[PDB]
RNA sequence: AUUAGCUAGUUGGUGAGGUAACGGCUCACCAAGGCGACGAUGCGUAGCCGACCUGAGAGGGUGAUCGGCCACACUGGGACUGAGACACGGCCCAGACUCCUACGGGAGGCAGCAGUAGGGAAUCUUCCGCAAUGGACGAAAGUCUGACGGAGCAACGCCGCGUGAGUGAUGAAGGUUUUCGGAUCGUAAAGCUCUGUUGUUAGGGAAGAACAAGUGCCGUUCGAAUAGGGCGGUACCUUGACGGUACCUAACCAGAAAGCCACGGCUAACUACGUGCCAGCAGCCGCGGUAAUACGUAGGUGGCAAGCGUUGUCCGGAAUUAUUGGGCGUAAAGGGCUCGCAGGCGGUUUCUUAAGUCUGAUGUGAAAGCCCCCGGCUCAACCGGGGAGGGUCAUUGGAAACUGGGGAACUUGAGUGCAGAAGAGGAGAGUGGAAUUCCACGUGUAGCGGUGAAAUGCGUAGAGAUGUGGAGGAACACCAGUGGCGAAGGCGACUCUCUGGUCUGUAACUGACGCUGAGGAGCGAAAGCGUGGGGAGCGAACAGGAUUAGAUACCCUGGUAGUCCACGCCGUAAACGAUGAGUGCUAAGUGUUAGGGGGUUUCCGCCCCUUAGUGCUGCAGCUAACGCAUUAAGCACUCCGCCUG
């Protein structure tokens, strides 16, 4: 609008959020307190493995994993591989994925962890999945 | 109010082109005056006039209509609102329509064109806009 | 600002001390100031800058490396010597911790280079050399250098080169697909010919290295001196970590060497099997319950290349915080409306001033980087040379139209006088007239009362209807009308007292005195609240009779608070023109409320001109469409609020 209308208020500026709020924060032991890293990747640890369905025209039965990172928090991830190989107490490396079907998750699980091996049998999608080159 | 005098005379004279008037009153101050001239003197008007009166004077314009359904003011733009006051330096005249249209440029040393004030190399306010 | 009050050595003065130096810097005295809506104090946050990245630019993000400066040296405090510190590898003290002790005592500080622990998704070699650059001291050689010089690690990133290349149709073989004719993997292989970047072998072997120092002279300078020097010139001599590394020379072989991602639409590229809401994809729309071009596989394409995808970041596209570069009738958005301090903006004419503005000159914004142009490295990347650019910069000298300031005039803006006219504008005490009920009574008999139907309620104690009379409240027909007036909410019986603004008529006056207005102030229907007053109708809550599968509802007869009054408070609504206030301008036609001017007319009247609200149909233009249209949502401008799915 008017000129001075804007100089004694501002363009209040649009602040927006992350993709994930939980890879955006990181621990430290004895400060006892909870660091802004910004951080990609994180190793986590596997709590309760239930399955679980999603919620609407798809109506297929995922995997639902739960994970407590790090930082201290414990965020429920998801196993995207054919089949797992995960049990609990393991190696868990998290990438930012947002899974619209599901309610609530929004981390894949790292398929080609530290502890997660490759996905049995699989050509297409090498990089995905953590699958070594079969034979050449 | 009335807040400033020179808006008001811009839209209507731009006021006046939607309906082809002949005419027109402006109650004419000094540099409603200049700015007059300088419209007549580069192809937009016909025939200015001035009238003395005792109230605060009115000047008048016959609009430039030379062509069969033509306006040759398409348009005019006041920029330098009391509040705003756009002042391009001489290095940075702004020539409009590039290679067309005219802006009005008061100047210190008088209330110049964009080549008068172009090859003077004087800059200071920028009162107007015209197509 | 979901931090509005904060500070007493604080803030002032005087003197004193103290500091290299000015000082409440320290202390005495005396004073009560200072800091603040331009946001103090506080709190969370973070080293700053040339610059980096991005954007078309305006801007936004980041502040790593290299270069500037401050701060810190396990945590904290003090202090010495020294030109310079409150000292990164110095002292003294405590705090934690480590190590040693014969327990009395001591020593220690890697955020120096490496390396390790540990943290974490995650970051490198416990090398060589002082040859070059640098410092340190010394007369110099020299000495000392984890500055630096290079080597080593990881595709970490950019750039550079490969992974064979010509010829070759037979469209080989094989693979995949198939309507079994074929199609494609295709000149792709084989064959033939080919060079050797690199790979491999053997050789040659830079510049970086300039020097110092010592010798030689000549010049000059001191000198008791041709002693002996000093510098200055030139002359000889001598000095390599990288490293026999780059490099070049010749010899050798298709021999050493390609992958991941995509393939419905965004988006370049599709088929076959498997599969059957399951397994699984998914950034977006969304794909699969039996023919999945979207899952998985295979073939075949396409993408890019020593990399490719995914991931988290920041910018962009995002005009989707809009200064350049939006909105507000219904899409998100006008404060309910006012009176207004601060802040914001300014009629006309003229003189003057130069704060803003314009412009020169000078000084400066280091270098590297961006950018202009050359040159160097086998080109590139990189590096070098020169230049520009970057400052709301400072000083100085100019310009006077506009803005700010000052001096003086004009009257249209606004206001005052005066002469009118309209009014349900407010507040006050009082006044009636129908009508409802209540009650007194006459007259008079079986029911009225009520609904979709009916019942409950009322009635032989005399209702209902009807006649007079009485109390009492609240509402004020008719006039009544997109009619009046107020800023809005709102105000309709009547009269009086008191009081606000409105509009016309000019001109008598003032000479811009105006508009808007964050906070602040006051008003603001109905509901509700507290104290009493008053309670005839009406009437939430509840009760009863029906209705209904249910009726905590619509209907039904009653019925409490309420409404009503004075006084105090809440301060909200579709507080609506779903349109913030003012100023001008932009075809008409048309009523209608109050005027005024005229034209024949005392008229009545008609007609025309004209201010002000008040409505409707309409042009240009605005609008996404409906619509809006001199009462704008048209074109412009000043101010305030509001919105960003």
């Amino acid at each position: 609008p008017t000129i001075n209308q804007l100089i004694r208020k501002g363009r209040v500026s649009k602040v927006e959020n992350s993709k994930s709020p939980a890879l955006n924060k990181g621990y430290n032991s004895f400060k006892k307190e909870h660091t802004n890293v910004s951080s990609p990747q994180k190793r986590g640890v596997c709590t309760r493995v239930g399955t679980m369905t999603p919620k609407k025209p798809n109506s297929a039965l995922r995997k639902y994993a739960r994970v407590r990172l790090t930082n201290g928090i414990e965020v429920t991830a998801y196993i995207p591989g054919i089949g797992h190989n995960l049990q609990e107490h393991s190696v868990v490396l998290i990438r930012g994925g947002r899974v619209k079907d599901l309610p609530g998750v929004r981390y894949h699980i790292v398929r080609g962890a530290l502890d997660t091996a490759g996905v049995e049998n699989r050509a297409q999608g090498r990089s995905k999945y953590g699958t070594k080159k079969p034979k050449a | 109010v009335m807040t400033d005098p020179i808006a008001d005379m811009l839209t209507r004279i731009r006021n006046a082109n939607m309906v082809r008037h002949e005419k027109l009153e402006i109650p004419a101050s000094k540099l409603k005056r200049e700015i007059a001239e300088i419209l007549k003197r580069e192809g937009f008007i016909r025939d200015v006039e001035f009238v003395e009166d005792s109230k605060q004077g009115i000047i008048r314009v016959f609009l430039k209509y030379g062509q069969n359904n033509e306006r040759v003011i398409t348009g005019l733009k006041r920029i330098s609102k009391p509040g705003l006051r756009v002042y391009a330096k001489s290095n940075e005249v702004p020539r409009v329509l590039n290679g067309l249209g005219i802006a009005i440029i008061s100047t210190s040393q008088g209330v110049l064109t964009d080549k008068e004030a172009r090859a003077k190399q004087a800059g200071g306010e920028v009162l107007a806009y015209v197509w």
